RNA sequence: UGUACAACGGGGUAUUGUAAGCAGUAGAGUAGCCUUGUUGUUACGAUCUGCUGAGAUUAAGCCUUUGUUGUCUGAUUUGU
RNA sequence: GAAUGUUACCGCAAUAGUAAUUGAACUUAGUACGAGAGGAACAGUUCAUUCGGAUAAUUGGUUUUUGCGGCUGUCUGAUCAGGCAUUGCCGCGAAGCUACCAUCCGCUGGAUUAUGGCUGAACGCCUCUAAGUCAGAAUCCAUGCUAGAACGCGGUGAUUUC
RNA sequence: CAGUCAAGCGUUCAUAGCGACAUUGCUUUUUGAUUCUUCGAUGUCGGCUCUUCCUAUCAUACCGAAGCAGAAUUCGGUAA
RNA sequence: UGAACAGCCUCUAGUUGAUAGAAUAAUGUAGAUAAGGGAAGUCGGCAAAAUAGAUCCGUAACUUCGGGAUAAGGAUUGGC
RNA sequence: AUUCAUAAUAACUUUUCGAAUCGCAUGGCCUUGUGCUGGCGAUGGUUCAUUCAAAUUUCUGCCCUAUCAACUUUCGAUGGUAGGAUAGUGGCCUACCAUGGUUUCAACGGGUAACGGGGAAUAAGGGUUCGAUUCCGGAGAGGGAGCCUGAGAAACGGCUACC
RNA sequence: GAAACUGCGAAUGGCUCAUUAAAUCAGUUAUCGUUUAUUUGAUAGUUCCUUUACUACAUGGUAUAACUGUGGUAAUUCUAGA
């Protein structure tokens, strides 16, 4: 099976490929927002804690929220849900997914960490992606910054460096 | 293996205990006992039966499951820089904001230029 | 005269489907009360809900008992 | 089931009976063979047909558990709880019985026939035969399985007292 | 039902396979013929059920021959 | 109860008679149910099942015009 | 021709609109302040009217058939009252009520190699026949049903199901 | 200045004539019985709601896409996760 674990503060992501049958056993029969034992799965992940967030089973079909069983079924959903985007305003569509209780039929389980245990992880903890955009609105900038209501934004802008040859420039 | 549930108890089924029903609509139903079998064939609603876990979590019994929705009692905690701020330097000019004769006189300056600036085009104008 | 046996009791396991009794600001409503409410009260009224996966039955050819109460020398025959 | 000295236990095994049967599929192989057309086989594997012998975990059936609930009519002043209705009727229904309607199992060695042969004369050759001799079948007999001679047998234990 | 013989058929060749004309036998599952028993009664067709037996073997086991390349087929043997 | 001196229960009156007791093997007699299929059984759907009351709806051919006709075939039915 | 337009009293509203939008140009007063004012536009925005539409609607008019004369109303057929729905009247639908309504002046039913019309061929006149078919109005997207989005679809080169 | 959010439009066009015989349609009326985006012409002094601190109006809050990357199906204009 899969574990595409992700830490999101540092904003990092990882997929591992997991056995331990038994192991996966115990992630069998749980819903999602549900937060399970990395020692229990792993003591490679002795002391942290996930966060069953959904996952993709056989034929890609993810998992959906809400609907309480480990089956697939099909929903005719509609816009501002997950596991659908519409291609049209107005359609609703009926869509084959799976639901929200985790069994051997899936194939990946994404998951989110919510306390990070005692030891470090390679590929989530020791790193950390930066935050790739800065805010572009005047009032988020001085929130975020905690200035005041008039300490000039403006030149608390963010400037990103990029040469396009030679010649570099904030853009 | 896998253990299953029936259609109308809602009760595990280990293997080989039980029946399986396969309807004309491809709805493939399994059935822990006779009982639970004969009721369908009779078309009765388990929501109305009494023992069915339907009707017990339909009247709310044994509710143990849900207990209730956390909350956190603090901010996000992060008046970080926005990768182009320096929040050294940030937090210096958020200090250097009160006390704001800076920008005061930068206004006084900008405020007596716009004096010379109608006066400059009026004289233009005339 | 015993890790003895038996009848009851208990526990378990199973079957069934939520006992009677009480209560209800539940109840189609119909009549009568008056301080005519804002649950008005009263008589009747299937049925519903809570106590209640409650109650009942459970070896008779189910299992098990630290329980209780008892029982435990009557007859006949047999020889290389 | 008398009788064998009594009684109990463990055994032998004469004799009799006997059972397992057939097909398909994949593979061998689109190979061999065949000008082409078409088209095999032995071994191996998985399955089934027929028959048999058991068993009841599962499923199904059966239901006087007259166990639980409900239903009609009527009687017990009403309720509660019950009687009668040739087991009143319905639904569920354990246990037990039971089903190719369910499941499990169904042995391997020898002598042989037919047939093909080895050496080999008669018949100075030759010949499977005449003496001798090899392999060989759903055959035959044993292995195995069933009963155990009630006049077939053995081993062992204990064998009565005032 | 099975043999002897073999004019002929079988492209040519009587016998791989068939085998007219002639002929020797077998069986009692037919149908006759007979009337021994049975007329002071042997319950009288078929089917159903159920066992057992014969083999003149339809299939299956092993084999031989072919006008058997292979497949398919035919003839024949031990075999019920 | 119900269309009903039907069937079923009861009152008055009358009976409690018919050898009995223990167990519950086969085969029977009488009664019943049976998954899937549905007369393949058999001389032949024999026997058994299914249908069944009432209200409403609808109703073929053929006809001696009277009928066929409860045609067929469908729906509903409790309690308060 | 109105209970019209429109105005006011009294309240209702889960609360409607009343510019936090954008490009150019930068203009003027001095109370010398980033004070105050200012232009040409785009976008959107409540109401009314307009325009392109849309839906309903009055009179008249349609081929052959009586080997179709009674038709409609169970469970809407005709009307009325009240209400619901509609964007709106109204059996459009329901509750209740009266039992009516169409018919030989051919109802109703059947058939149509019938979409209709503007028009085409053909002729002295009269006329007969055709007209799917370039323009107009209708219907449909394989048959049916439903519906979201939207001002506008019962959309199909959009969704849902069944066939 | 791609992609993406957003706003428009995608209900026009085009094709066929199956349907349909008071139905469509044609002329002819009405809406004093209705919707109408869009255009076009006009049109929002009155919005502090214990209306005094209850509230920035040189102006307020929220994602979320695109993207970063983890990716999952054999396949889909398939889509989740951070």
């Amino acid at each position: 099976m899969k574990l595409n674990i992700s830490y999101p503060v540092n904003g990092s992501q990882k997929t591992f490929e997991i056995d331990d049958e038994h192991r996966i056993r115990v992630f069998f029969d749980k819903r999602i927002g549900q937060e399970v034992d990395g020692e229990a799965v792993g003591d490679e992940f002795k002391g942290y804690v996930f966060k069953i967030s959904g996952g993709n089973d056989k034929q890609g079909f993810p998992m959906k929220q809400g609907v309480l069983l480990p089956t697939r079924i099909k929903l005719l959903l509609t816009k501002n849900v997950s596991c659908y985007r519409p291609r049209r305003d107005g359609e609703r569509k009926r869509k084959s997914v799976r639901g929200a209780i985790v069994g051997p039929d899936l194939a990946v389980l994404a998951l989110v960490i919510v306390k990070k245990g005692e030891q470090e992880l390679e590929g989530l903890t020791d790193t950390t992606v930066p935050k790739r955009l800065g805010p572009k609105r005047a009032n988020n900038i001085r929130k975020f910054f905690g200035l005041s209501k008039e300490d000039d934004v403006r030149d608390f802008v963010i400037r990103r460096e990029v040469t396009k040859g030679e010649k570099t420039y904030t853009k | 293996m896998k253990v299953e549930i029936d259609s109308f108890s809602g009760a595990k089924i280990y293997p080989g205990r039980g029946t399986l029903f396969v309807r004309g609509d491809s709805k493939i139903f399994r059935f822990q006992n006779s009982k639970s079998a004969s009721l369908f064939k009779q078309r009765k609603n388990p929501r109305r039966i009494a023992w069915t876990v339907l009707f017990r979590k339909h009247h709310k019994k044994g509710i143990t499951e849900e207990v209730a929705k956390k909350r956190s009692r603090k901010t996000v905690k992060a008046q970080r820089p926005i990768t182009g701020a320096s929040l050294d330097l940030i937090k210096e000019r958020r200090s250097l904001k009160p006390e704001v004769r800076k920008a005061n006189r930068e206004e006084k300056l900008k405020a007596n230029k716009e004096k010379k600036k109608a006066e400059k085009a009026a004289r233009k104008a005339e």
